[PDB]
RNA sequence: CUGACCCGUCUUGAAACACGGACCAAGGAGUCUAUCAAUUAAGCGAGUGAUAGGGUGGAAAAACCCGUCCGCGAAACGAAAGUGAGUACAAGGUGCCAAGCCGCAAGGUAGCAGCAUCACCCGACCUUGAGUCUCCGACGAAGGGUUCGAGGAAGAGCUUAAUU
RNA sequence: GAGUAGGAGGGCGUGAUCGUUGCCUAGAAGUAUUGGGCGUGAGCCUAUAUGGAGCAGCGAUUAGUGCAGAUCUUGGUGGUAG
């Protein structure tokens, strides 16, 4: 008998989600990056693996405007890789020359990036280009969603700015003085 | 990078009974052993006198 | 391919038979009866089929890649050789087609066992024709 | 009916169960309890300080003044 | 074509690194085994040195009518006498800090207002004492185990002592024993290196576990006496 | 469906994970049916997750007709995104005449400025404009035209 | 030889002098419809998706094509009248901090997502105003808040299935 | 390496549907077993006897899917008892 927490069987939450997707291709891409991860001591690949094993919802959108906004002098020559789907921002007027690598390009994002003199890359290609991730730029998109506003603090606790779940927005809906 | 094969162990053995283990940990042992014999083999005449 | 096909057919293959959670295959080219990338002849490149004929002749079937050609050599599944030397011939053929150590061992197994098998079969067919006559 | 009125027995242990959570030390703290006088001062002294990088149109406003 | 060739090259490269490493290592190990021997010998010499020193100081004293007090033990050993169930949470945690998490667990600790005060709470659940260097050695040879990247690894080779503690200047079991007994510059890592000792049933019965060693019981410091206990358990 | 559901894994455990003490019972346990006792024993619920549920707000509309209140909004940033690329480029190079964008045909009525505009000139035909919409339109080298 | 009270149940407490059970077969109890949410896999993405219905089609109620509207998202704040993410060339600062690039190492450079904070912005409520005109009501250069919001600030949604 | 209430992960067994591989008047299902074995366990395979027409595996789809109890339903039977 020993007094160890969780009996030394403590589960490790520090790990990479085992993905259940069914596109045979994700599983394969993943075989690839498992290789690159154990046999390459490059953080970049390990990173790619963690983020490609993401919850369907945990993959977040990259927009052309997002890329454009994050660009340094060196960011421009560098391969841009998002772990996610890349999409067009209709409100981006001129589109730079880009070599981008994502999982998925909205056909609009593709058309505009290509017709601007750009190149679209897939991770099997990226592997071949720079396994160490040399001169590569890994884009982590910003995280927004509606769910987030119902979370946080509860709706009507002191200083709660969180949103209530309501079936309609009207003067009559949870917009009237509560029972105070 | 090239593939390494996994870590190796040797099941614990008890130095106190098993010599080779003692020696692999502390070769000085062998010396202190032999001395202990030779120093003990010190003759009975020498013992008597020293007493 | 052998990778994509593995993932695709690993579970639903029509050559599949299970025993106590051990998956075996009916594949004619299986180098091991068991269902594994390697066991599965219709998937990867190395697979062999062997049939007896004309008293020593082994029909060797060399799993061959999917082919769009000018002439059709044999079944799309594979290539078909009649070998009259059989055992020795096929042993060579194997040595050529299976470079790695294990695959060699296995194919060869398929051979030894195959042959002695075909011998017994012969004996029995003999006794059978001599049974029909006498 | 009869009941046990108030016992604090299991509650202490319950509280120590997952540890006592302590908040995060954040470099920058909220402004509650700080008077407006001082606050306006901060606002002004920040707006006018060049060694503090503002937004573009902001610097336009600051440099015009 | 090219693939196979590049591999073959890999092979040659490999046999190469293997030879380089083989001879370099060999040299290194000759150096080592020598080191080990020199060290062990010298160390033992230093022990006997100090012990004798004590003897004679005592003698001059006795003759003067004056007395000579040897420096006070800087290393103690504690073994867990009592089970897990039904213990004040503080006590539990104090035990955890002393790294005795089960029954018949021995460990080494420094002697500090810090450490000594942290033992006030566990006194009735444990015996501590001042071990002889001999005892220490015996423990580390019979009960020796090492904490390796989390694993519990039998102390057999010295390669291990070099692996984790090598850079501190601990190459050998004997060295370990030395920083332990001296309590030198790195005690801490020398210790953590050492897996908590899982002991045996004492051959002598314990006396009374409800009682302090002072009452003929077992709980407390048996100052010098801890050794006897260790002897019974080894 | 069915073989995924809890029941299957609950068969033989006797309480169906409803508890031995508190078992699965009728409305009394629900705390009364539906929105029952929201104001009483359910106070905490209502207050906490639907604060402002009970009460009245300002002005009754006896018959509310939405159709005439109908006013889709557009922002400056999406303007050029409405008309094709052909257009804005061809009049970037050509300064002879300037582009007319009818927000109307796109199904929008009021134009609000949100982002900023290319320096290339435009005319925008809309039902309403915001002070800033007009600001940025004019400053760009562009013009605002009122439609019905 | 050693060990061995009757199960199910409610109970702090069941072998109980608590209740049900003489025996056996077959039957026998968290479903179905709708609703919102969280998570998981799918598709497409500033969009997404139809329904109704049209048009074809297997023997057949399938399937396959079309489907100007509609839903939901894309703008918010106001009871409301109403206004609308205010210097065209903007899309910030700071503290924590990941990749890439340097470096044997120590550390250096950079700063994606998130968290905290300060700043700006739209609207509610206050406060202030030269001047302008279709001058009696609107417009607006300049200048603000101890405050309010299920909001801006390089859009993250929409449809499908499943579980709770 | 304890565990009621409770939760999670894997697995056993039953209909029917779309597939895939097959078995049966040279004897299917069902039934009895002090025949032989396989699983820690749901359960399984075989043998013999009976039986005399349908069955079975594997991947999915779906569920009126697993009973010792509810003074539970219907039916059949005991001891009391010649
Ligand atoms: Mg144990
Ligand atoms: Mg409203
Ligand atoms: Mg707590
Ligand atoms: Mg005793
Ligand atoms: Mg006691
Ligand atoms: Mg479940
Ligand atoms: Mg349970
Ligand atoms: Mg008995
Ligand atoms: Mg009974
Ligand atoms: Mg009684
Ligand atoms: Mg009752
Ligand atoms: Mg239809
Ligand atoms: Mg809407
Ligand atoms: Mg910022
Ligand atoms: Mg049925
Ligand atoms: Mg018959
Ligand atoms: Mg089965
Ligand atoms: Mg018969
Ligand atoms: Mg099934
Ligand atoms: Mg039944
Ligand atoms: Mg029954
Ligand atoms: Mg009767």
């Amino acid at each position: 008998a020993i007094d160890l927490h969780k009996q030394g069987r403590v589960v490790k939450r520090s790990v990479v989600r085992q993905t259940k997707s069914t596109n045979v291709y994700h599983k394969l891409l993943i075989k690839l990056y498992k290789f690159l991860v154990r046999r390459t001591d490059s953080k970049f690949n390990q990173n790619i693996l963690k983020r490609l094993s993401s919850s369907r919802l945990n993959k977040f959108p990259l927009s052309l405007s997002r890329i454009v906004k994050n660009l340094n002098e060196t960011n421009k020559e560098q391969v841009i890789v998002s772990t996610s789907t890349v999409t067009n921002d209709e409100r981006l007027l001129t589109v730079p020359k880009l070599t981008v690598c994502a999982l998925k390009f909205t056909e609009t994002a593709r058309k505009r990036i290509l017709a601007a003199g750009g190149k679209c890359l897939t991770f099997d290609q990226l592997a071949l280009k720079a396994p160490t991730g040399t001169n590569c730029f890994l884009l982590r998109a910003p995280k927004s969603r509606e769910a987030y506003r119902h979370w946080g603090k509860a709706p009507g606790q002191r200083g709660s700015h969180s949103a209530p779940y309501v079936r309609s927005e009207g003067r009559k809906f949870e917009r009237a003085h509560g029972l105070k | 990078k090239v593939a390494g094969t996994t870590e190796t162990h040797e099941r614990k053995k008890n130095p106190l009974t098993n010599n080779n283990a003692l020696f692999k940990l502390n070769p000085a042992a062998k010396i202190v052993k032999e001395q202990a014999k030779k120093a003990a083999e010190a003759s009975k005449a020498k013992r008597q006198a020293t007493l | 391919m052998s990778q994509l096909v593995w993932e695709i057919v690993k579970n639903n293959n029509a050559f599949l038979v299970k025993n106590n959670g051990v998956a075996f295959t009916t594949d004619p080219f299986s180098v091991t009866g068991r269902n594994t990338q390697v066991g599965l002849g219709f998937t990867h490149r190395h697979g062999v089929a062997l049939k007896g004929g004309a008293k020593q002749a082994i029909a060797t079937s060399l799993r061959k890649n999917q082919s769009h050609k000018v002439k059709k050599t044999g079944t799309i599944e594979a290539e078909t050789l009649t070998v009259k030397g059989g055992v020795q011939r096929v042993a060579k053929v194997i040595r050529g087609r299976f470079q790695s150590k294990g695959l060699k061992q296995f194919a060869l197994k398929k051979l030894v066992n195959f042959h002695r098998a075909n011998v017994r079969a012969q004996a029995n067919l003999k006794a059978e024709s001599k049974a029909k006559k006498n | 009916a009869k009941s046990k009125n108030s016992t604090n027995k299991n509650q202490i242990s319950k509280s120590h169960r997952n540890g006592i959570k302590k908040p995060k030390d954040h470099r920058h703290i909220s402004t509650k309890g700080v008077n407006p006088r001082f606050l306006r001062n901060r606002r002004r002294a920040i707006k006018n300080d060049p060694s503090i990088k503002k937004s573009k149109n902001l610097e336009k406003k600051v440099n015009k003044e | 074509p090219e693939n196979v060739q590049k591999k073959l090259a890999r092979d040659e490269k490999l046999r190469k690194a293997k030879a380089e490493q083989r001879k370099a290592s060999s040299a290194q190990m000759k150096q080592r085994k020598a080191e080990w021997i020199s060290k062990a010998q010298k160390y033992a010499a230093e022990y006997e040195a100090a012990e004798k020193k004590i003897v004679d100081e005592k003698r001059k004293a006795r003759k003067t009518g004056a007395f000579y007090v040897p420096a006070e033990a800087k290393v103690a050993f504690a073994i867990r006498i009592r089970g897990v169930n039904q213990l004040h949470p503080d006590v539990k945690r104090v035990l955890r800090l002393f790294r005795l998490r089960q029954l018949h667990n021995g460990a080494f600790f420094r002697v500090n207002k810090a450490s000594l005060n942290m033992i006030k709470r566990v006194l009735p659940f444990i015996t501590f004492g001042y071990p002889t260097r001999n005892t220490i050695s015996k423990l580390i040879y019979k009960r020796g185990f090492a904490k390796v990247n989390g694993q519990r690894i039998p102390l057999t080779d010295n390669t291990i002592v070099e692996k984790s503690l090598g850079k501190f200047g601990i190459t050998c079991v004997e060295d370990l024993i030395h920083e332990i007994t001296t309590v030198g510059p790195h005690f801490k890592e020398a210790n953590n290196f050492l897996w908590p000792f899982k002991l045996d049933t004492p051959r002598g019965g314990f006396r009374n576990k409800r009682h302090a060693y002072h009452q003929g019981g077992d709980w407390g410091n048996r100052e010098v006496y801890i050794n006897d206990l260790v002897k019974a358990m080894l | 469906v069915s073989h995924l559901k809890k029941t299957r894994k609950l068969r033989g455990h006797v309480s169906h994970g409803h508890g031995r003490v508190g078992k699965h019972r009728k409305g009394g346990c629900r705390g009364g049916r539906g929105k029952a006792g929201g104001m009483h024993h359910h106070r905490i619920l209502m207050e906490k997750w639907h604060p402002g549920y009970y009460g009245k707000l300002g002005m009754r509309t006896f018959h509310l007709k939405k159709n005439p209140l109908h006013c889709p909004v557009v922002n400056i940033d999406k303007l050029w995104s409405l008309v094709s690329d052909a257009t804005r480029q061809k009049y970037a190079e050509d300064k002879k005449k300037v582009p007319v964008i009818d927000v109307t045909k796109a199904g929008f009525f009021k134009v609000l400025g949100k982002g900023r505009l290319p320096n290339q000139p435009v005319v925008v035909k809309a039902k309403y404009f915001s002070k800033t919409a007009e600001r940025r339109i004019v400053a760009v080298g562009g013009a605002c035209v009122l439609t019905a």
